[PDB]
């Protein structure tokens, strides 16, 4: 640290970055029409998750 | 050989009808019922601790 | 008379039952806030594990072995090869307690002792 | 005093009332924070890592570890792992950077 | 040919930069940036991009202004720093496909290969996905109408590679992760009917407007497959699916016995400690 110091770092985020990046990331975790992968896992409850239910037991 | 359960079927004398069927999901009620019976001693032994500690 | 003793008296009895209701809101606030202190201390505890995460970024720490203590408060310590790093260990631990020819706990860069080891 | 105790006390009723939805807000938020920090310390534990070997446990929740290079390292172990993995001759596996153990391997 | 694309959030953050470096003029048109990415694999992978000064006219749509020298210099210096990515396509940030966009597209169909188009939104008020990959292909039409450049939607996903996740997640501290259980499931299960509701309601109302008030080949043919598949669910009689509801309801009964039994096991330490701690701290308090 002698002869050689540092400086603090803060940020800035405006609401277009906030909601564009926010809905960008929520949409990056959501689907297209968003109803798509629902019934898939509803019916993997009948096909796959029953095995995970027995293993859970 | 139905009584020794080598295959699926059940006979008839009045009608002479054979019916063939099966039950694949065997492992649900097993783990369910054994989870009930193993939780019995949990609750009853709990009641032995509590029946010990109160009266 | 017979109102402040009787009608406002039973109004005051109803106020005492309201104090029982604030004994219920009271002790719910008590046990819910003790649960809240529990989650605060537990999430605070894994937050202190994130305080440990910089010492995870330390790549751990080494194993010092002192073979000889030096009187200038700069202890020569036998280290893993390319070692033998003579150093003053941390200020909260005295030098004379560190007995020579025994294994200790040493940081890998700052070379400060933690404890004596068997 | 006596009849003033009523309306004086009503303010204590309200002030104890206001702690209800407040403790609701804390109890709903801090468990979300608990799974925040829980998942965040979970995602520190990543599968690419270096495997060492265990030598001795000198006190509780802190031990020493022989690295693959032979140099012995002093690491405070992670708290979630119980005392079964404190086996002295074990196949321990730390991180490649964090150098804290996620799991030991069966020989 | 190409089934899907991958667009990283870096370029859309550079569309936040498109709305930053304006300088407040009063124009705010569909400012075109030169999309860069990886056409190399069968999947398209956007890494980064830049933008170019683009002007149209007020009245005329077909006046449009690009640069080849700026493309070859910015792409030249970018290829000098990183040659693992090449030119692929472009995008306008306007909500609307203009008539000119076939000709604006045609410049990068020439000099670049078959270029992809992306429609995104100037204001991210759309709940839906802002990015739509439109493949620039000419398709032969059954009515006999002459072949033209046709923008068919290629499905898209928005993914981040490694560090973009870390930086974005550090910048937010507001979003929550996967977090299966009550909340992240049940919130999708809250707004999910609104998410198909605003889609369908957003479509069929102005669609129904273009029914009575519309002409000029709206793809009248795809209405037949459209309404056909819509009439492939003729309000099912459920008679076979009754036993399916016995199945999911019996799995439900399994969740009943698991919830009841396991919570009742959690009652143990509660209904022991409640007595044994309190009465012993009490009896040794005095």
């Amino acid at each position: 640290n002698r002869h050689y110091y540092s400086i603090t770092i803060n940020y800035r985020k405006n609401e277009l970055e906030q909601k564009m990046l926010l809905n960008l990331h929520k949409k990056s975790w959501m689907e297209g029409l968003t109803l798509q992968d629902y019934s898939e896992h509803c019916k993997h409850n009948e096909s796959v998750v029953k095995e995970m239910l027995e293993l859970a037991k | 050989m139905i009584l020794d359960k080598k295959f699926h079927g059940i006979l008839d004398q009045g009608e002479g009808v054979l019916i063939i069927f099966d039950e694949p999901p065997v492992d649900k009620t097993y783990e369910a019922a054994l989870e009930t019976i193993q939780n019995m001693s949990k609750v009853v032994d709990s009641l032995y601790n509590k029946a010990k500690k109160l009266t | 008379l017979e109102e402040g003793k009787a009608g406002s008296g039973l109004r005051q009895y109803y106020l005492s039952k309201i104090e029982e209701l604030q004994l219920i809101v009271n002790d719910k606030s008590q046990n819910l806030r003790r649960l809240q202190a529990q989650r605060n201390e537990l999430n605070a505890k894994v937050r202190l594990l994130r305080e440990e995460l910089q010492l995870l970024q330390e790549q751990g720490s080494y194993v010092g072995e002192v073979v000889r203590a030096m009187d200038k408060k700069k202890v020569l310590v036998k280290v893993h090869p390319e070692g033998k790093f003579v150093v003053d260990v941390d200020k909260n631990i005295d030098i004379n307690d560190v007995t020579p020819n025994c294994r200790v706990a040493l940081r890998n860069d700052s070379y400060t002792l933690h404890k004596i080891l068997p | 005093d006596l009849y003033s105790r009523y309306k004086k006390l009503q303010q204590e009723l309200e002030f104890l009332e206001v702690q209800e939805e407040y403790i609701k807000d804390e109890q709903k938020n801090l468990k979300k924070e608990f799974l925040h920090a829980q998942e965040e310390v979970k995602r520190i534990q990543s599968i690419p890592l270096v495997i060492g070997q265990f030598l001795e446990a000198v006190d509780q929740n802190t031990a020493i570890v022989g690295s693959t290079t032979g140099s012995n390292y002093y690491v405070r172990i992670l708290s979630t792992i119980d005392r079964e993995l404190l086996k002295p001759n074990a196949s321990v596996a730390l991180h490649k950077h964090s150098n804290a153990l996620v799991d030991v391997l069966p020989p | 040919a190409v089934q899907k694309v991958v667009v990283h959030p870096l370029v859309l953050l550079s569309v936040v930069d498109h709305f930053n470096r304006i300088g407040k003029v009063g124009n705010q048109k569909r400012v075109v940036g030169v999309l860069l990415g990886s056409w190399q694999k069968k999947v398209l992978d956007v890494s980064n991009s830049f933008a170019v000064p683009f002007d149209e006219d007020d009245k005329d749509d077909s006046v449009w202004f690009l640069d080849h020298d700026y493309l070859e210099n910015m792409y030249g210096m970018f290829k000098k720093v990183n040659a693992r990515e090449r030119i692929v396509g472009w995008y306008h940030t306007g909500p609307k496909l203009h008539k000119n966009d076939i000709a604006i597209n045609e410049l990068m169909k020439r000099y670049c290969p078959n270029s992809v188009l992306v429609i995104i939104d100037v204001k991210p008020k759309d709940l839906g996905l802002p990015t739509e990959a439109y493949i620039s292909v000419e398709e032969v039409h059954d009515d006999g109408t002459p072949t033209s450049k046709t923008f068919e939607h290629v499905t898209s996903e928005i993914g981040a590679e490694e560090a973009e996740e870390v930086g974005v997640e550090h910048l937010l501290r507001d979003i929550k992760d996967t977090t299966v259980g009550t909340l992240s499931q049940r919130i999708t299960n809250q707004v999910h009917g609104l998410k198909g509701l605003n889609s369908k309601l957003l479509d069929i109302r102005s669609y129904l407007e273009k029914v009575a008030t519309g002409k000029l080949p709206i793809n009248h043919q795809i209405i037949y497959q459209l309404q056909d598949v819509f009439n492939l669910l003729p309000d099912v009689s459920l008679q076979e699916f009754v036993k399916a509801f016995y199945l999911k309801t019996n799995d439900q009964m399994v969740v009943v016995y698991l919830a009841s039994l396991i919570r009742s096991v959690v009652a143990l330490h509660n209904l022991i400690n409640n007595k044994i701690a309190n009465r012993d701290a009490e009896k040794k308090e005095g």
